[PDB]
């Protein structure tokens, strides 16, 4: 219940902070500003090596997140099949590393 | 002069200075002149909640040594 | 109040997905399934399972939906009635179901559900020196060999997907 | 059984609910769909930790990863529509029914 | 169908999670190691037919293992009768239920 | 496969270097002898009790005190 | 078989590609000082 | 379509398929299902046409949602059993959700709706493989899981889907929408008779298999898409006309054919367990659907539609495609009746 | 240097381990005991506090098996009060 | 079902070890090495008859002998082990490490006076 | 007595960055042959106060707010991510002690970007939310080659606590074998700070370009928050120093020391190389960082099972 108190403390903390931020100078009468960016008329366009890096980005975290709990796994009996597994599985990164590499993957945005 | 940033440059040891001896000390008052009793695994817990059901005053810090058997 | 707090948080849970079931627009219902995410890491870290629970936090959260992020914002160009009547529906049953197991505690839907809290199904036993879940994961480089390969295999495979499918040509 | 678990279930429900009568785009249809990714991830993971099946913890994490993956997939058909129509409506798929 | 290649070659793909009383790392009990053994040993090699007709008090017993479906209603009428006997007054609680009782060690 | 091997160092350094380093990581944990030392290490630590068996009356291998020479030791791991 | 409601519905086209039914430009602000009209593809 | 590409993917199909076969694991199932959609994505975004995208779309929701509700199958499995063997379950609940998921995986109507529009958008080798290797699976799923099938929920579920498919093949006029409702259909006749005697489901899958690649071959050796031009092709080669002819009236099961052997022998296990209504009406939506078989016969060889002019350089280049088991299938799709008790190796 | 150190900090684990596994014993004895006066004072509270009720038998285990079932923390600390629940079912988990 | 047979307190009265977890950790080795076989008939009877309610006697007896241990260890050299369990207490982590010279002290003590 | 021990580690915190800011302003003037300010207080010490009162009574930007509550929502979880990850490191003790605090710091540094996306999504803007799109893909690829380069570390280690490897760094430091791991994790340290030679997020358009004065000030110390956590981290996890268990001050001062030195590199570094492009540095990591970095994890796995040197999971 400490780490959800420091987490409840720090949250309020932040928000006082930005109620300071935003209705605190409200006190002042400057100015109401009318107002009436290089984007003139055209849709946003869809760059799609943006979504490419990123969708790479998800499954090489995703595999991270699988090539993660060596550290645990280090202290079982069976080291031989542990080592032949984490070989292979960085292995298997490197293929698929080397596959987006052939596949113009990595090209426009190297 | 390069001997007049070194004011700042202590200004920020005593900044990164404070808060680590502030919870040192914190955690020797609270713990009873000793240090925090870390609880990684489910045994070091157990012998935890042992230690304050023996204790007899429900905070384990008041450890009781051998002068407590006959 | 406190001892049900997994329980609290399994109704700010059901909170959370009528926070995007209504389905209003998708960067806000984003936000309310990350908070709902966030809720049901919750629900897990309360039952002990810390590797679970930072597995939610790291992959799902702050790994999987920040892809959604930023392929919605690729989309849904910026600037409902039934959204809201579909909204003050799941309020009335959440509540309705939450006076029915703060009052009867027990109800039935599809089997029998019981009301009390949950705090009488744990262990006071110990597992030693070691968490259990800790070396429940670590046990997959020793005996998981089918599962790894095939998983592996499936990855690299949607590797093929994902420059096969999207070339275009 | 445990009320935290019918919580679950409701929630899912909810999730099921929600992902069927969609009136938006297809973004809809995928938060629904990791709706019911997280509504499925903590039911069983409250299921391996409370019964103390400790080799099962190899249940929830794969039980993202593999449809995780998947997820992926449904994001690439999106753009595939956002490379089309412009716009990823359900309203402009009514081309094969003729 | 169902092919077993597992059991054609003689090699363990999947057997060890199947079921809960398997062999599992340092060897940590389950809640219902007991029950599903006992329950195993009634239903092995006589058909699912007699297994689910003669061995129902095991699996019945398993489940409740699992579920702790009549440990819920006991204790619920318990802390019911407590809340309604507090209620009346006619009873109150001893003090090594409340805190104060010098805990055993 | 010696020109060929010089080139790929000139353009691609990190490359070539990477592919030594992983060919490396593959043939030497065969090639070392002291795995076993590690498989020895990791197979003799108690995380569990050593659960006493009934003495039916014959049975030489084990003893009925821990400081009883008969049984396995472990003092390879402390001359190393 | 015909009716009002599928009076609409066209033959599918005999190769069954669907038919297809640009690039960025930039208007730098002048916030020495250039305005720059830009022209993008990426 | 990378040839190393294709093959390693068809590899991937495999081996997911073979996966949900071989296994003693519910994870283990979810495992090949999801390997096996997520490697057959591709297949039908082959051609590159947005129509294609927009099934592959449709396909892959309904795949998902099937799986989610396959998840919560095994979770309710789980809890009310504490236990991952692949056979009957121990809930109610459970087998209600693995039935209707399975049957959304299957296109077993009122989930059917995905089945005619998705193989209308894609290429006649993705359909054929749709509508011939992914109904392997979920019928080994349903298989190792009959002992706990609620007998009202599948009924319903089987005659609903073969009275919807013969209803809605009844008006289509492409050939793949016709091909969809008759896959429809003859998934509802084999699962109608799964709880009685699983070895008629395996009969019947394996005939069905059998004449639906049959059916498909034919269609991409000819290179017809529609009934026009499927009735155009009697200038290229009759002897195609023929065999389009006799697979389809082995199609609408008329004796002396092939197509007869599964459902009469179905019959054959409806009245041992004492139901007569039932096989009689699922023999008249068959008659329905051998009413559409016979308008294909009659667009198709038994008339002579009129042709265009440029037949005459197709009467100058002979069919260089790779008609691959276009013989063997034809003669095992028409003269198999006289070996039925073939069946016995299914058991 | 650090294979040096790290073979000195696993003959220091196996100390520490065979610590744990020689002190044990006592505590499973300690615990037995514990357990066993626990739910026998909740066996003799569940008899007197509710003797009007019909349909009662005081004791009725659960399950039908008469073989020892380990005890639940609802079974133990079940009647007593909030604080010795969250400090029992919650105290590990959020010792910070 | 059947009732559940439980011992009554007058069968679980005993005296207890009230003594600190760096009481016990100090001298966790002599302890091991001292009063080792009841500690093994008990556990072995613990592992073969799971059931608590068939072993408490033999409990007792590991709660007699274990008394045993800490009286020879009161009247002898009692001061090298209060030097040795404040200094293991001292530790948060209770680290056998960090009082290596205090552990020899007791080892020298213990080994010349009992 | 522990919002006492939470306060001051909040409080200093912002003393810390506001300090950042004074310190970095008069090295980077002192590096470039001129002056920092000094006219405010003796050798400039009032200034960060000016600065902060300055930025607190200002008048904000008037953005075209598409959505309010996200524009509100950014800057709160921006200062939370910076300010609540500080607790697990281990001076000498942590504020709260988890067996699996590097994968928490590591959890909520990978979902930091919520803030980028955020601040991109609440402008309307299209060219902003170009430039946060990029600013996003930058951060969650050099977060993968961080996961790798700490998988490594940990494994190394073997224990996922925090407090451990000081124990872990008591012969010698981590540094010595694990060097070219140390040049890729200080590159990252560099690099996933938003900072130069890498700074993308000032050269051509920033991602909160309409956001008002006080959430700028906000998102400002919430990096400089970050920068100074994982230098503290760097300091901590590859240079750990000599820790008494009884006399921890001089652990403190020590770390202290290594802390404002690796900050003064910091300062030393970004003053001294020209700013990259963007493609320029997704091909340092796609095909520069990430194979040379998995060839350092397949060699770390496999090396302490050849050396019998697997290090105590307690």
């Amino acid at each position: 219940m400490n780490l959800m108190i420091t987490l409840l403390t720090n949250f309020t903390l932040a928000t006082l902070l930005v109620t300071i931020a935003f209705w605190l100078p409200q006190l002042n009468v400057y100015s109401e500003k009318t107002s009436p960016d290089p984007m003139g008329s055209a849709r946003l366009p869809f760059s799609m090596k943006f979504f490419l890096v990123a969708i790479t980005f998800l499954l090489f975290d995703l595999e991270i997140a699988l090539l993660l709990p060596l550290p645990w796994a280090s202290q079982t009996t069976n080291l031989n099949t542990m080592l032949t597994m984490a070989l292979l599985l960085i292995f298997l990164l490197a293929v698929s590393l080397a596959y987006e590499w052939t596949q113009k993957g990595l090209e426009w945005t190297e | 002069m390069w001997f007049e940033v070194l004011p700042g440059i202590a200004v920020m040891g005593v900044c990164l200075f404070i808060p680590g001896m502030a919870t040192a000390r914190i955690h020797r008052f609270s713990n009873g002149g000793r240090e925090k009793r870390v609880a990684h695994y489910s045994y070091q817990w157990y012998l935890m909640e042992r230690d304050r059901r023996v204790s007899g005053v429900n905070r384990y810090y008041v450890s009781k040594g051998l002068e407590n058997i006959d | 109040m406190m001892t049900y707090i997994v329980f609290i948080l399994s109704i700010i849970f059901v909170m959370g997905f009528v926070g995007f079931s209504s389905k209003p627009s998708p960067i806000y219902g984003g936000l309310g399934l990350i908070v709902s995410g966030g809720v049901g890491c919750g629900i897990v870290l309360n039952f002990g399972g810390s590797f679970l629970g930072l597995m939610v936090f790291l992959i799902y959260l702050g790994g999987m939906m920040v892809v959604f992020g930023y392929t919605t914002a690729m989309a849904t160009e910026q600037y409902n009635k039934v959204v809201l009547g579909t909204f003050i529906t799941g309020l009335l049953m959440e509540f309705l179901m939450v006076y029915y197991v703060l009052k009867d505690k027990e109800v039935e839907i599809v089997f029998k559900f019981n009301g009390m809290g949950d705090w009488v199904i744990y262990d006071t036993g110990d597992s030693g020196f070691f968490s259990e879940e800790a070396m429940g994961i670590a046990a997959l480089y020793s005996y998981g060999t089918w599962l790894v390969i095939v998983t592996g295999w499936s990855l690299l495979i949607g590797v093929v997907v994902i420059m096969e499918i999207t070339r275009g040509n | 059984m445990s009320l935290v678990y019918m919580n679950i279930m409701m929630a899912f429900t909810v999730s099921l609910t929600g992902l069927l009568m969609y009136r938006s785009h297809l973004m809809s249809s995928l938060l629904c769909l990791e709706g019911m990714m997280l509504s499925l991830f903590i039911l069983a993971t409250l299921m391996i930790l409370n019964s103390h099946f400790t080799l099962a913890s190899m249940m929830p994490i794969i039980l993202l990863v593999f449809a995780a993956c998947e997820a992926a997939l449904g994001l690439s058909l999106l753009v595939m529509v956002s490379n089309t129509y412009g716009t990823d409506y359900v309203q402009n798929l009514n081309l094969l029914q003729c | 169908p169902f092919f077993d290649v597992q059991k054609k070659l003689g090699v363990d793909l999947d057997h060890w999670m199947t079921i809960q009383s398997a062999e599992q790392p340092h060897r940590i009990p389950a809640r219902c190691h007991a029950f599903e053994k006992e329950w195993i040993e009634c239903a092995h090699g006589i058909g699912s037919i007699r297994a689910e007709k003669e061995c129902k008090i095991e699996f019945e017993d398993f489940r409740e293992c699992l579920l702790r479906q009549k440990t819920m209603k006991r204790l619920n009428a318990i802390k019911r009768q407590r809340d309604k006997l507090i209620k009346e007054g006619k009873y109150t609680p001893p003090p090594h239920h409340s805190g104060q009782e010098d805990l055993r060690p | 496969v010696a020109a060929f091997l010089k080139n790929v160092w000139a353009k691609e350094p990190v490359l070539v270097a990477s592919f030594a380093i992983a060919g490396l990581a593959v043939i030497l944990p065969t090639l070392s002898p002291y795995t076993k030392y590690s498989l020895m290490i990791n197979r003799a630590t108690p995380y569990n009790y050593p659960v006493p068996l009934r003495d039916d009356g014959n049975m030489p291998d084990v003893p009925s005190h821990p400081q009883d020479p008969q049984g396995p030791s472990l003092e390879w791991l402390k001359r190393l | 078989y015909p009716t009002k409601e599928t009076a609409h519905w066209k033959p599918p086209p005999w190769n069954d590609v669907d038919p297809p039914k640009s690039n960025l430009t930039l208007n730098f602000g002048p916030q020495g000082v250039l305005r720059l009209v830009m022209e993008l593809s990426g | 379509m990378n040839p190393i590409i294709l093959i390693i993917i068809l590899m991937t199909v495999m081996l997911g398929t073979i996966i949900v076969m071989i296994s003693t694991h519910w994870l283990l199932i979810w495992i090949g299902f999801e390997m096996n959609m997520l490697a057959i994505i591709p297949i039908m975004m082959k051609k590159h046409n947005p129509r294609a995208t927009e099934a592959s779309t449709k396909y892959f929701l309904t795949q998902s949602t099937a799986s989610m509700l396959l998840m919560m199958a095994i979770i309710i499995n789980l809890m009310f059993s504490g236990q991952w063997t692949v056979m009957k379950l121990f809930n109610p609940m459970a087998s209600m959700l693995m039935t209707m998921a399975l049957a959304m995986k299957l296109g077993m109507a009122p989930f059917h709706f995905w089945v005619p529009e998705v193989t209308q958008g894609i290429p006649l080798s993705s359909g054929l493989i749709l509508l011939t290797w992914q109904k392997l699976a979920p019928m080994s799923v349903l298989y190792q899981i009959l002992p706990s099938i609620n007998l009202d929920l599948i009924l319903t579920l089987s005659i609903l889907s073969i009275t919807i498919g013969g209803w809605g093949g009844l008006n289509q006029t492409q050939l793949r929408k016709i091909m969809a409702y008759s896959s429809i259909a003859h998934m509802g006749w084999m699962t109608a008779v799964l709880l009685y005697n699983p070895t008629m489901t395996l009969l019947n899958l394996i005939i069905y298999i059998i004449m639906t690649s049959t059916m498909f071959t034919l269609f991409m050796a000819n290179s017809t898409t529609t009934t026009l031009s499927l009735s155009h092709t009697w200038n290229k080669a009759p002897i195609m006309t023929i065999l389009v002819l006799i697979t389809l009236l082995s199609m609408g099961g008329l004796p002396p054919l092939s197509g007869f052997m599964p459902k009469w022998m179905i019959i054959q296990e409806m009245t041992k367990n004492d139901s007569i209504i039932l096989p009689t009406l699922m023999a008249i939506t068959a008659l329905l659907n051998l009413y559409f078989y016979m308008r294909l016969t009659y667009s198709t060889a038994l008339t002579m539609f009129p042709s265009t002019n440029n037949m005459k350089m197709k009467w100058q280049f002979p069919t260089t495609k790779r008609m691959t088991l276009l013989p063997t299938m034809t003669v095992l799709s028409t003269m198999l009746l006289p070996l039925t008790p073939i069946l016995s190796i299914l058991e | 240097s650090m294979m040096r150190w790290n073979r000195e900090r696993r003959r220091l684990q196996i100390e520490d381990f065979e610590a744990r596994i020689a002190l044990m014993p006592l505590l499973q004895a300690e615990k037995d005991r514990r357990v066993l006066q626990m739910l026998r004072e909740n066996l003799e509270e569940e008899a007197t506090i509710m003797k009007d009720v019909p349909g009662w038998k005081v004791g009725e285990s659960v399950f039908h098996t008469t073989r020892w079932v380990t005890p639940m923390m609802g079974e133990l600390y079940g009647l007593r009060t909030g604080e010795e629940i969250l400090s029992s079912t919650y105290g590990f988990i959020w010792y910070t | 079902p059947g009732i559940v047979e439980l011992p009554s307190l007058e069968d679980l009265k005993v005296q207890e070890v009230k003594v600190s977890s760096s009481v016990l950790k100090a001298a966790a080795h002599h302890y091991g090495a001292q009063c080792d076989k009841p500690n093994k008939e008990f556990m072995l009877c613990r592992w073969e008859e799971k059931d608590p309610r068939r072993c408490l006697e033999e409990g007792k007896l590991v709660n007699q002998c274990a008394l045993e241990f800490f009286r020879q260890i009161k009247r002898h050299c009692a001061e090298p082990f209060t030097e040795y369990w404040t200094c293991i207490d001292y530790s948060g982590l209770q680290l056998f490490r960090r009082c290596r010279k205090e552990q020899a002290q007791f080892d020298k003590c213990v080994l010349d006076k009992l | 007595m522990f919002m006492i021990n939470v306060l001051t580690l909040i409080i200093p915190i912002l003393l810390a960055v506001a300090f950042l800011t004074l310190v970095e302003r008069k090295v980077l003037g002192y590096m470039q042959f001129r002056k920092g300010p000094n006219v405010v207080g003796p050798y400039g010490l009032l200034q960060p106060i000016a600065d902060a009162i300055k930025l607190f009574i200002k008048e904000p930007l008037r953005p075209a707010t598409s959505s309010i509550s996200m524009f509100i929502l950014a800057p709160i979880l921006a200062l939370t991510l910076a300010l609540t990850m500080w607790i697990p490191l281990p001076m000498p003790y942590p504020l709260i002690n988890m067996n699996l605090g590097v994968l928490f710091m590591l959890a909520m540094s990978s979902l930091a970007v919520y803030s980028i996306l955020w601040s991109g999504w609440a402008s309307n803007s299209k060219y902003a939310l170009i430039g946060a799109l990029r600013a996003v893909a930058q951060t969650i690829s050099y977060e993968v080659t961080l996961a790798i380069i700490l998988l490594s570390v940990l494994l190394m280690n073997g224990s996922f606590t925090l407090s451990t490897l000081i124990i872990t760094q008591e012969q010698v430091w981590l540094i010595f074998p694990a060097w070219p791991l140390a040049m890729m994790w200080f590159i990252s340290t560099l690099a996933e700070t938003n900072r130069a030679p890498f700074d993308l997020t000032e050269g051509e358009s920033g991602f909160n370009v309409e956001y008002a004065a006080g959430p700028f000030a906000l998102f400002f110390m919430a990096e400089y928050a970050n920068i100074i956590m994982m230098n503290i981290f760097t300091t901590t996890l590859f240079l750990g120093a000599f820790h008494n268990p009884y006399m921890p001050e001089l652990y403190t001062i020590n770390f202290t020391i290594k802390s404002l030195l690796l900050s003064i590199t910091f300062l030393w570094i970004r003053a001294s190389y020209p700013r990259f492009r963007y493609d320029q540095l997704m091909h340092l990591l796609w095909k520069n960082f990430l194979p040379l970095t998995l060839a350092l994890c397949m060699w770390h796995v496999s090396l302490p099972i050849l050396l019998s040197s697997i290090p105590p999971q307690t």
